[PDB]
């Protein structure tokens, strides 16, 4: 998974779209 | 409720003390949000203890898909540093996965966790000889009502 | 450590349970620093044992020049829905206010907290009485912090 | 008086006075 680091030195993940039935 | 968990796995279970929590979690969001989730994992001792809660790690999960959703949270493992009675991560402890948007706790997956050990001198606890294993089969769900958007 | 607390004032002390804490808070920044410093403050309740902690609030400050710097953390009151027992509430709890960079914790001020309900009315003065939230009051005891230091890197 | 902004992320945000440099 894509980490990242937000402005302010947080770390975020962005989730993985599995799909999008509902 | 927009967002709910689907399962949460944990990864590395059993597991040595000091060794990092990996939770794969599934969730579902149903509607647009604005914000991030929050997810924060929490250490927590026994009713004998006087030590509040330990945070051991947060994590901004975003921005969220609508639909369903799959990550992995992996947190830090306890400070020895914030246990003063060392002898208190032994036997059955608690850990609380929780989930908040915008500051606001909304989901809480409650754990229990066992923990066991592998002149004469007074000895310590040696914490790389302790073992945790997380009752993962058996999570305590608590929903609470937020505001979302 | 490149932030230093100079002074933490409760503008609202004693207060209502449910009102919002505001905590005026002080402090120098002696390096440049790339990053927002994140405060928390934390509910914590009694040796109860049945309680889980509550994060509060947290804020984002930044950007952070060198100097003396101030602000006001207003943060929410504590959410009931997590505390169970309503009567847990009483007596003397527990107030956290951290601090963290790129979400690494450096500071933590403890605070002990007196809590206190109001006894009855004239009029008042037959029915078992409800712990009613809306008449519990806190007072923290400003005067008394717990201060608690983390080496964290600042590059 | 305070400048509060909201990241992005969610997280509110506020601009701290400088008193002296």
């Amino acid at each position: 998974q894509k980490v990242t680091i937000t402005k302010e030195g947080k770390k975020r993940v962005a989730p993985q779209l599995l799909t999008t039935l509902s | 409720s927009i967002v709910n968990i689907l399962s949460v796995n944990v990864l590395n279970n059993p597991a040595k003390f000091s060794d990092p929590y990996k939770f794969e979690i599934t969730f579902e969001c149903l509607e647009p949000l604005k914000s991030d989730l929050e997810w924060k994992l929490t250490y927590v001792g026994s009713a004998t203890s006087q030590s509040y809660d330990q945070i051991l790690d947060t994590l901004l999960v975003g921005p969220i898909p609508i639909g369903i959703n799959k990550f992995v949270f992996e947190a830090d493992p306890p400070n020895i540093d914030l246990l003063p009675q060392l002898s208190d991560v032994l036997g059955v402890t608690v850990i609380l996965l929780s989930c908040a948007y915008e500051d606001n706790e909304f989901v809480r997956v409650g754990y229990y966790v066992n923990n066991e050990m592998e002149e004469i001198k007074k000895v310590k606890v040696d914490i790389s000889k302790v073992w945790r294993s997380i009752l993962a089969e058996k999570p305590r769900v608590t929903r609470f009502n937020i505001q979302w958007d």
